């Protein structure tokens, strides 16, 4: 039996790229594939949103005077907030904005170990000329999709749902492979799609480390 | 016979859960007996489940 290595990382977008696995026995591209799909579908580590704070605000079936959106919508749109933070499992980032226009990711006042991959990320829009933003987002580190109403103070701190998954799409295909004086070998090409807050490189070891950590059953 | 009263609005968010019925307009409805995770779901050739 030969074993596969990660041949070539082909990283064509900022979020979505290839691995490629190489050479593989018949009959092992399809099991590899599909088991590090499902492993990275289910089981893959991330940072999301969990508690926003916003100055003035008590519920999420509230509006503020200013933003264009409800507060309903500002809580989805962090959802949809792609962060990746280094060294802590848990942070707080503080959104201090004011004046017309929209409020993107951008003016999110990062510290160091807090990475915004997507800047252009909108949130809400000011739409008064003397209108400010004040909030403090908590992003914490997690896996998998743990509701609100799941977990476990104040009536200003609001919760939002975490989905804890960096990967969003994940497809795999199989196909002969290049070796010198050798047929019937197999090489699996895994075409992931996450959000970037992972690396393909990484997201790849994880799913590897956590299957063969499951096989150490016996 | 009163002297004031006193309405609080609650406010619920109820999410999708097995049990309760959903439709088309075609006279299609049922009842949703399981919310199967993604990786179990039917996907394509370009992996987007179903």
């Amino acid at each position: 039996f030969l074993k596969p290595r990660l041949v070539d990382i082909e990283q064509v977008s900022s979020t979505h790229a290839k691995v490629t696995l190489e050479p593989l026995e018949r009959g092992f591209g399809h099991t590899l594939g599909n088991a590090l799909r499902r492993i990275l579908l289910s089981s893959m580590p991330g940072c999301a949103v969990t508690e926003v704070e916003i100055d003035g605000v008590l519920h999420e079936y509230s509006t503020k005077e200013g933003v264009q959106e409800d507060i309903l919508e500002i809580l989805l749109n962090l959802k949809g907030l792609a962060v990746r933070v280094q060294g802590k499992d848990e942070v707080i980032l503080t959104l201090n904005k004011s004046g017309i226009g929209p409020v993107t990711a951008a003016d999110i006042t990062h510290d160091g170990d807090v990475e915004i991959v997507k800047p252009q990320h909108v949130i809400c829009h000011l739409t008064d000329e003397n209108a400010s933003i004040s909030m403090r987002i908590k992003v914490q580190r997690g896996r998998g999709y743990v509701p609100a109403s799941t977990r476990i103070r104040p009536i200003g701190r609001l919760l939002v749902d975490a989905c804890y998954s960096p990967v969003e799409r994940i497809a795999y295909n199989v196909e002969a492979a290049r070796v010198e004086q050798r047929t019937d070998l197999d090489k699996l090409v895994i075409e992931m799609e996450t959000n970037g807050t992972i690396d393909p490189e990484e997201a790849i070891r994880r799913a590897a480390t956590i299957l063969a950590e499951q096989l150490e059953a016996f | 016979g009163v002297l004031k009263i006193v309405k609080v609005y609650l406010a619920v968010k109820r999410r999708i859960q097995p049990g309760d019925k959903m439709a088309g307009r075609h006279g299609n409805k049922g009842v949703i007996s399981k919310i199967n995770p993604i990786e179990d779901m039917p996907y394509d050739e370009n992996g987007t489940p179903v």
